C-alpha cells in the first residue's frame, strides 16, 4: 500500500531527518485547499500528514472496487475448474482484507513504511539556500 | 448479484459513447444522473436484453428515450377516474381501442403488433394506459394531427364511459409525441413500475379496411431489426 501511494503521489510529499534524529513530513501546498496566509506554492512543515491519512482511506477505495469489478469481470468468463476454486478464493480473501484500509493501526504501519519510500536524502539543509529566491505571500 | 454487468458495460463499453445533454442526436437517456446517449442498434439491443434480465429479477429503473424523426406510436392517459374501483380492461374494450386508433389513422399516410399495459392501482386518480404500437415510422406532423383528432374523439369517450371513467378527455396529453417516453419497466419516482395485461397483434391491408420474446428490444422505437415487431 505504501508503494503504491508513492507511485500515485510521490511529488507532493518529502521526508527527511531533523536535528533530533526524527523524522518530518513536507507538503507542497496547492490553490484550493485550506491554508493559512502566505504559503501559497511553498513546503509547508507537516507534524502528521492528516492528508495522507484522509486519501489513503478515500481514494485507495476507488483501485480498490475497480480491481474488485475486474476480478468480477475475469469470473465471468465461464473456463476450468481455475474459476469455480481458485478465483473463488482470491476474491473472499481479498474482500476479507479489503476492510484492512479503515483501520488506524494499519494506516500507521503504512505510513510508517512509507516514511522510508519518501525519504530524500539532503533537503533540509538545502531548503532556503538560495539568495536569489524570496518567498512571499503570492509565492 | 445480476445487474452488475450494466455498471460494467456503462463505465467500459458505453464510455466512449459520449452525448451532449441538450443535443437532439440522444436517443436512450437516464434521469437518474441525467446522462443522455445516442447509441448505435448493437449496444441498443445489448442493454435491452440486460434490462430484460433486470426485470426478470426486480429492482427498479429509471430509463427514459425520446422519439426522433422516426419511431412507433407511444401515449401517454391520464385517467382520472371518479372511484378507485378497477374497471379491468376486457378483451372487448382493448379491441374497441384498437379499431378507433386504426380508423384514426387511415387517412393518413399508409403502407401490426399491440402491447397494452396499466398501473397497479392503488393510487388516489386512478390508473393510466400507455398503448405502444412501434411497427411503423410516421414520426412528424401527422402524429400532431391523430394527437388532435383523438383529442376530438368521441368513442374512445364513450368506450372510457363503459368502464366507468369520470374523464372521457383531457386524459392524453397534447404533447404526446411531442416529449421524451420511458421503456417498459422504467418505474416512476415513489412510484410501482407498470405491468402488461395483455399483447395481442394484427396487419392492416392496404386494399381492403407472451413471454417467448425480448420484450424491451421489441417495444423498443428505435430498434428497428426486432424478431416480434418489424419497422413497417
Amino acid at each position: 500500500i505504501a508503494k503504491v501511494i508513492y507511485a500515485m503521489m510521490g511529488n507532493k510529499f518529502v521526508v527527511d531527518v531533523d536535528s533530533n534524529g526524527k523524522y518530518v513530513w513536507f507538503e507542497f501546498v496547492l490553490p484550493g485547499q485550506p491554508m493559512n496566509q502566505g504559503e501559497i506554492w511553498k513546503w509547508r512543515k507537516e507534524v502528521n500528514p492528516d492528508e495522507l491519512h484522509i486519501y489513503i482511506s478515500e481514494n485507495f477505495s476507488r483501485v480498490m472496487d475497480r480491481i474488485t469489478e475486474h476480478i468480477k469481470y475475469h469470473l465471468s468468463q465461464p473456463h476450468e475448474s481455475n474459476i469455480l476454486n481458485y478465483y473463488k478464493k482470491l476474491l473472499k480473501a481479498f474482500e476479507r482484507s479489503k476492510s484492512k484500509i479503515f483501520n488506524d493501526s494499519f494506516k500507521k504501519g503504512v505510513i510508517r513504511q512509507a516514511e522510508f519510500l519518501f525519504r530524500q536524502r539532503s533537503f533540509i539543509q538545502t531548503l532556503d539556500t538560495n539568495p536569489h529566491l524570496l518567498g512571499v505571500g503570492n509565492g | 448479484a445480476e445487474v452488475q454487468a450494466l455498471e460494467t458495460l456503462l463505465t467500459r463499453e458505453l464510455s466512449v459513447f459520449l452525448t451532449e445533454p441538450g443535443s437532439k442526436k440522444t436517443n436512450i437517456i437516464n434521469r437518474i444522473t441525467g446522462k443522455t446517449y445516442a447509441l448505435p442498434s448493437t449496444e441498443l439491443l445489448r442493454l435491452y436484453e440486460h434490462l430484460e434480465q433486470c426485470r426478470k429479477q426486480g429492482a427498479l429503473m429509471y430509463f427514459l428515450e425520446r422519439q426522433g424523426t422516426y419511431s412507433g406510436l407511444m401515449l401517454d392517459y391520464d385517467l382520472k377516474l371518479n372511484t378507485n374501483a378497477v374497471p379491468p380492461l376486457e378483451p372487448p374494450a382493448l379491441s374497441r381501442l384498437c379499431h378507433r386508433i386504426f380508423v384514426h389513422i387511415k387517412n393518413s399516410s399508409v403502407l401490426i403488433h399491440f402491447f397494452f399495459t396499466l398501473k397497479p392501482e392503488v393510487v388516489q386518480g386512478k390508473y393510466g394506459f400507455h398503448v405502444l404500437i412501434p411497427g411503423l415510422k410516421l414520426a412528424a406532423s401527422t402524429k400532431k394531427s391523430i394527437i388532435g383528432s383523438l383529442q376530438h374523439d368521441a368513442t374512445v369517450q364513450k368506450i372510457l364511459h363503459e368502464q366507468g371513467v369520470t374523464n372521457p378527455e383531457s386524459c392524453l396529453d397534447p404533447h404526446s409525441a411531442s416529449v421524451p417516453s420511458l421503456l417498459y419497466g422504467s418505474s416512476k419516482l415513489n412510484h410501482k413500475p407498470y405491468q402488461l395485461k395483455t399483447g395481442f397483434e394484427l396487419v392492416f391491408d392496404s386494399s381492403d379496411p407472451l413471454e417467448s420474446y425480448n420484450l424491451v428490444s421489441e417495444l423498443s422505437l428505435t430498434n428497428e431489426q426486432g424478431s416480434l415487431v418489424r419497422p413497417v
